[PDB]
């Protein structure tokens, strides 16, 4: 019988390719909620 | 204007600058010119065919194939 | 001997990863190139290097010369 | 004292690297104006400049002990946003481009 | 079909512009790639530690050349020139004349491996499996003339490596 | 605690290979503890090891002989010093060593593998392989004129 | 006994900075996926000696003013050695009462070696590259003065010292982080570091060259040091000073592998761009801070003691 | 006498060996391969070669690619302004002899009409494992230089 190289009987599982940056951190308003809570507590 | 005689291969860049801007550039090539279409007329049509490896040598089979379909 | 080919002229292109790459390829009948031009895309971008970096400073000249993707095997040929 | 031969130590070490490093055995028997650039003398003066009023700054945690604090205060204020004032002209005015 | 790398519209409400103002001020952006290379530098390297260690080569591997015998012995090429006349560099240069025994055999047989460019084609055009490339890439020199290899150094090369050239060939030999 | 497991692990390569000399012989000769499954040796004292638990191309890997055809190899390794029939398999060119699928033999092929022999007395040194092409006349040697 | 003092600050400086050119190579190494040298000694141990030899025993590759082409490696390398010093670790060599000036002062001293080398580069093109790299170099002392002052309104003195105290309850980089930042960011560009490297980087678009060398390594420690005091101060216990010399190295080491982390991690700047983010954003900033810092101590009624 | 000429030997030769910085001459597709030798899987610099020196810092030259007569004189100086002790390496059939142009009209026929070559490195191009194992090679020429040893002769 023939034998080559082919896909597997299915054909092979998805392939990713599409631009994954997952979104992390805090808002603006919590950051900066963060740097003058910091500030205030080290002025006193 | 200072003139800078020096400024993947090897190019040479002879470029015009007034301050931090460029005012020309004249790009002098030929430092990898090889003579590679006129070697190709001294063999057969597979005997040139690994010269195209060596062409845009990151791209190796594309270039192999714009030949193969050419002929 | 090698095949011969039937007499022609064919310029033929792709989409290489640098741009359009073709070659004008011309046969006389025999089993050897009459002549074989090699367009190469990054021929015609260096040649442009001059009108792009006009209003420019010397580091972007580095910038330039990258974002055109440029190989000296296939612009010296 | 110590300070004197601290620096005379440092420096006479910076001679004595510098000498061996330029004569070690080889074992072999055989005033025009400098393309003158107007932005970057600019900023030279304007670091002096900036640099005459951080001198004028530096004695301020000494000051900061006195009883007048009001006029203290008031005068430190005064010297900085005058340097900001200074900065904001320069910028206004191109004087912090480096096109044409 | 067609897709758009960059065309989109900032959102202008107080809490995306102060989203951006963060950014500018605290430098998220650069902080989040700060924590790639980080967690490169608890990765394993892909070093390998040659040359103890060797990069993965395949039964095609084209490197050095050799000529190769017959189990008798007796020399497989038969100076029939097929590989000098396709040989893309024209590294190669035959002289032959017939044996003392009347065979057909090479008088000279050198490969400028200066000249050649390792294409294989020589081994493809062999009817004879005579001429083929090695596994061997290990073969640097001191001076430019050992690299212009006459035929007592292919058929010595032929009978260093025999043993590997044999088996590889037996693994590809299907798919020529 | 994993940091204690990941301790313990680079003990054992201590006594993996046979005490703190031999561990230290194997550090500065070849800038690498690990510990391996012994696959085989050739005749010339190359030990061959596999680890199928490191990623390919770390999996497998020799350790020079420290003397080959009268040459101190102790420090002085080569890549050229691998003969041809574990050559094939250190290169992941085959899976199965020649300790389990033994190359054919042939009465012509090298007994003895040699490294390479560039720089020293052994080089090959090219040459023409024909013979004079023109003969000249040879005058006669008794005097006629 | 001070001569043994002595001693034992300039050979440790000096061996660390050979080590710290192989700690680079193998951080920068391990970020990008490989390992960086391990076989001259083991993990490497033995590249910084091989490097320094192979470098000395160099051919030493004509001078426009002989006396200037020695003069700059010598005051380079001299002067990075003095603004050792006075840093208190916790006990200062020299124990000055303006010592933050004097550090200051011998700063400001070292732009004369790149001066000087590019007078004596005998190249038209050399001394402008060193003109540029002066620039630079003064337009960053600007920020980094300025927020040392702001920073000494909360500490109340020049002494390096009484940095210790002001922090023995708290790192100053709480009250002062915004501060911090800029400080840490001028600190690169003072030091010619990537993305600041600009010199080595504008430039390609043996024992001589080794000095250089060290002065500049030896600089990035010391401005880490200096870091590690402004705003991360260590706590001193007089019994126990070792305690304090221990915790004050790990925060020196890790500031110093930050500026490693850095270098591989960002693009470089454009000169008009890296000249930009000190005259149009942190001068702007540091300029507000410091009146900022000048009200605070008042309007809090925490200003910190004269002595 | 001739042990301490020796052991000095020794030491000089270990470290120029252990500490070599290349200037690499990246002409054409033999740069390729040069740059997979910097790259994880081989790591030049792991070896104490730099990825990348400076032509007046440098200890060898790797020509990588081929010589056309157009750069030929560029090659040379920079050959003449590299600090001795210096090397080169010539790497692929170009710049060994001029490979597949070696009958071009513009090509110089092996790099060695410039520049004297210690090592020649055979392939087109070698692989990146082909080119550590030449310098490797050259590591061990210069394991084998006597200079102090000769000089003690004289
Ligand atoms: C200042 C004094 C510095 C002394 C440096 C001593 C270097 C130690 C050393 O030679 O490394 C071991 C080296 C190791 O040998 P090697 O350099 O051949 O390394 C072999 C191991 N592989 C294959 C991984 C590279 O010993 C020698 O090379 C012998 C020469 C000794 C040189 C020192 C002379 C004193
Ligand atoms: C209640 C009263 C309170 C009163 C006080 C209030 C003050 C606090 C609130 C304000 C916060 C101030 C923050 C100060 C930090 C400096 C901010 C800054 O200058 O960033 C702007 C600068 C340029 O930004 P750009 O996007 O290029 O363009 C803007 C102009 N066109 O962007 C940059 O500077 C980028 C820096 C480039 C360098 C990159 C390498 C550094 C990346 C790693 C940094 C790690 C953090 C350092 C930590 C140091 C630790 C010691
Ligand atoms: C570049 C070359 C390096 C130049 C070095 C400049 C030296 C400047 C030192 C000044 C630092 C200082 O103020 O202290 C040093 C000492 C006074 O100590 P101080 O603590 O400040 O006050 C007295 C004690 N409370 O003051 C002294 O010890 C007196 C030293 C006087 C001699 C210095 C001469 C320098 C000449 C250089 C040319
Ligand atoms: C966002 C990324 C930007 C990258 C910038 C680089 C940042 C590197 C920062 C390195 C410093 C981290 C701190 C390392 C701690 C070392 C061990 C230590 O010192 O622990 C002690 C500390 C509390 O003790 P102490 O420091 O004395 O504080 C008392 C106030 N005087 O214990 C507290 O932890
Ligand atoms: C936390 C905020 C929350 C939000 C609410 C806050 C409300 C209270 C704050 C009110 C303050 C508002 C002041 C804002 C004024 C900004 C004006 C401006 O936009 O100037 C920008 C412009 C320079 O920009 P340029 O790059 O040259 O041209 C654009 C082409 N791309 O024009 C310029 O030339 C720049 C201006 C001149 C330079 C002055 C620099 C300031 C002085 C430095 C010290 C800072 C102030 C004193 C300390
Ligand atoms: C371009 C020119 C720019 C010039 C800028 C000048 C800005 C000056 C702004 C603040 C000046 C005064 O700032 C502050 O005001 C309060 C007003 O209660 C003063 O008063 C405060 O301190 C004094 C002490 O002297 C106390 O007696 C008083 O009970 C207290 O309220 C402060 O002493 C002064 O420090
Ligand atoms: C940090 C302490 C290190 C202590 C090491 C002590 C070792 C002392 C012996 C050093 C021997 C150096 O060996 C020698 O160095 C010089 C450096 O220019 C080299 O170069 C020298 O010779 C060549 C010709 O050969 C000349 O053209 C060149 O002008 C000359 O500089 C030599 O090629 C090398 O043979
Ligand atoms: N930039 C790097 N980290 N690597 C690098 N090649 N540094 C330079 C090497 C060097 C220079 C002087 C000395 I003294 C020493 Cl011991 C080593
Ligand atoms: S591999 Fe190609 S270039 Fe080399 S000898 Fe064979 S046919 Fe000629
Ligand atoms: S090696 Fe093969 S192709 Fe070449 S001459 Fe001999 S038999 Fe013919
Ligand atoms: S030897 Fe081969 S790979 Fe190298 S530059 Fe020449 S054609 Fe390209």
């Amino acid at each position: 019988k023939v034998k080559q190289d082919m896909p597997p009987v299915g054909g092979y599982g998805p392939i990713d390719y599409k631009r994954n940056l997952p979104r992390r951190g805090l808002s603006g308003y919590s950051m900066f909620a963060v740097g003058i809570g910091a500030l205030l507590f080290g002025y006193w | 204007n200072l003139t800078l005689n020096f400024g993947h291969g090897v190019l040479r860049l002879v470029m015009e600058l007034s301050g931090e801007m460029v005012r020309k550039c004249d790009p002098h090539i030929g430092l990898l010119h090889r003579g590679t279409e006129k070697l190709i007329e001294y063999k057969t049509y597979l005997q040139a065919l690994p010269y195209f490896d060596r062409l845009d040598y990151v791209s190796m089979m594309c270039n192999e194939q714009a030949y193969s379909l050419a002929v | 001997e090698g095949y011969q080919v039937p007499p022609g002229a064919t310029y033929t292109a792709i989409e290489a990863p640098k741009g359009e790459f073709g070659v004008y390829l011309v046969s006389d009948g025999s089993s050897r190139p009459y002549r074989c031009k090699i367009k190469a895309p990054g021929f015609a971008h260096l040649a442009g290097l001059d009108k792009m970096s006009k209003g420019h400073m010397l580091a972007d000249v580095v910038a330039i010369i990258g974002t055109q993707d440029i190989v000296f095997g296939e612009v010296d040929r | 004292m110590n300070l004197m031969l601290a620096l005379l130590t440092n420096f006479t070490l910076a001679t004595l690297l510098v000498i061996i490093a330029f004569w070690l055995p080889q074992l072999n028997v055989y005033s025009a104006r400098l393309p003158f650039s107007m932005k970057f003398f600019l900023v030279a003066i304007t670091f002096l400049l900036f640099d005459l009023e951080i001198a004028l700054l530096l004695p301020l945690p000494w000051a900061s002990q006195t009883a007048n604090l009001n006029t203290m205060l008031t005068m430190a204020l005064f010297l900085i946003i005058l340097l900001a004032v200074s900065l904001a002209y320069e910028w206004t005015q191109k004087g912090l481009e480096w096109t044409e | 079909t067609y897709k758009y790398v960059n065309l989109r519209e900032p959102s202008m409400d107080m809490k995306s512009v102060t989203d951006r103002a963060a950014q500018t001020l605290l430098w998220t952006e650069l902080i989040r790639g700060l924590g790639m290379t980080l967690s490169y530098l608890f990765r394993e390297p892909a070093t390998i530690n040659y040359p103890f260690e060797k990069g993965p080569l395949s039964p095609r591997f084209r490197g050095e050349h050799a000529l190769r015998r017959y189990p008798s012995g007796e020399e497989r090429c038969i100076a029939c020139k097929l590989c000098e006349a396709v040989c893309p560099a024209q590294a190669i240069t035959i002289e032959a004349e017939p044996r003392a025994d009347g065979s057909r055999r090479t008088t000279r047989y050198d490969i400028d491996m200066t000249k050649c460019i390792y294409c294989g084609f020589c081994q493809e055009a062999c009817p004879v499996d005579a001429i083929v490339e090695g596994p061997n890439f290990e073969f640097s020199t001191e001076t430019h003339e050992e690299l212009l290899y006459n035929k007592e150094k292919l058929l010595n090369n032929g009978d260093k490596w025999e043993a590997e050239i044999a088996a590889n060939i037996q693994a590809d030999y299907l798919y020529r | 605690m994993e940091l204690l497991q990941v301790l313990k692990r680079g003990l054992q390569q201590v006594s993996g290979h046979g005490g703190l000399r031999g561990y230290l012989r194997v550090l500065f000769r070849a800038n690498d503890v690990r510990v391996g499954t012994l696959v085989g040796e050739d005749k010339y004292g190359n030990k061959y090891y596999e680890d199928n638990k490191q990623f390919f191309g770390r999996h497998r890997w020799v350790i020079y002989t420290t003397e080959m055809n009268g040459k101190n190899t102790f420090w002085d390794v080569d890549g050229s010093m691998v003969p041809p029939e574990w050559h094939r398999w250190l290169h992941c060119m085959t899976d199965d060593p020649p300790t389990v699928k033994p190359p054919t033999a042939r009465k012509f092929i090298w007994t003895n593998h040699k490294f390479n022999l560039s720089g020293t007395p052994q080089q090959y040194v090219p040459y023409s392989t024909t013979r004079k092409k023109i003969q000249e006349w040879v005058p006669p040697s008794t005097p006629y004129k | 006994m001070f001569m043994i003092n002595i001693l034992m600050l300039i050979i440790p400086i000096l061996l660390a900075v050979a080590f710290l050119t192989l700690v680079e190579r193998k951080v920068l190494g391990y970020m990008q996926l490989r390992k960086g040298p391990n076989v001259v000694g083991p993990y490497g141990l033995l590249q910084p000696i091989a490097d320094a030899i192979k470098l000395f025993i160099k051919e030493p590759l004509a001078t426009s003013s002989a006396s200037m082409f020695i003069l700059a490696p010598i005051m380079a390398l001299g002067l990075a050695l003095t603004m050792w010093i006075p840093l208190p670790m916790p006990y200062p060599l020299i124990n000055m009462n303006l010592g933050v000036l004097f550090m200051l002062a011998m700063s400001s001293l070292a732009v004369y070696s790149i001066l000087w080398s590019g007078w004596a580069s005998n190249s038209k093109y050399a001394l402008i590259g060193a003109l540029r790299a002066v620039a630079q170099t003064i337009s960053y002392e600007v920020t980094l003065a300025i927020i040392l002052l702001s920073v000494l309104l909360m500490s109340g003195s020049f002494t390096l010292s009484t940095l210790i105290t002001t922090q023995e309850q708290m790192w100053l980089i709480l009250p002062a982080w915004p501060l911090a930042m800029m400080w840490f960011i001028s600190t690169l560009a003072e030091t010619n570091r990537a993305p600041f490297d600009l010199t080595e980087g504008e430039s390609e678009l043996a024992g001589p060259f080794a000095l250089f060398f060290m002065a500049e390594y030896a600089n990035i420690i010391m401005m880490n040091i200096f870091t590690a005091i402004l705003f991360l101060g260590t706590s001193h216990n007089p019994h126990m000073p070792e305690l304090y010399t221990i915790n004050f190295t790990i925060k020196s080491l890790l500031l110093t592998m930050s500026f490693l982390w850095i270098r591989a991690s960002y693009p470089r700047f454009r000169y008009d761009q890296l000249m930009h983010l000190l005259w149009k954003n942190f001068l702007p900033l540091t300029l507000a801070l410091c009146m900022w810092h000048v009200s605070l101590p008042i309007l809090t009624s925490g200003i910190p003691p004269q002595t | 006498g001739e042990y301490v000429v020796a052991k000095l030997d020794d030491l000089i030769n270990w470290a120029r060996r252990s500490s070599l910085w290349p200037m690499t001459f990246g002409l054409a597709c033999c740069a390729v391969e040069m740059m997979h030798m910097a790259a994880p899987r081989y790591d030049m610099d792991r070896f104490g070669v730099v990825f990348r020196a400076s032509p007046r810092q440098s200890d060898v030259m790797i020509v990588a690619g081929t010589l056309t007569n157009k750069m030929a004189p560029a090659l040379r100086k920079v050959y003449d302004q590299m600090p001795e002790p210096r090397y080169v390496v010539s790497m692929g059939s170009c710049a060994n002899g001029g490979g597949y142009y070696h009958y071009s009209y513009s090509v110089v026929r092996g790099c060695d009409r410039i520049v004297p070559v210690d090592i020649y490195v055979p392939g087109c191009p070698p692989t990146a494992e082909a080119l550590l194992y030449g310098i490797l090679q050259l590591q061990k020429k210069i394991k084998r230089e006597k200079r102090l040893r000769i000089w003690y002769r004289r």
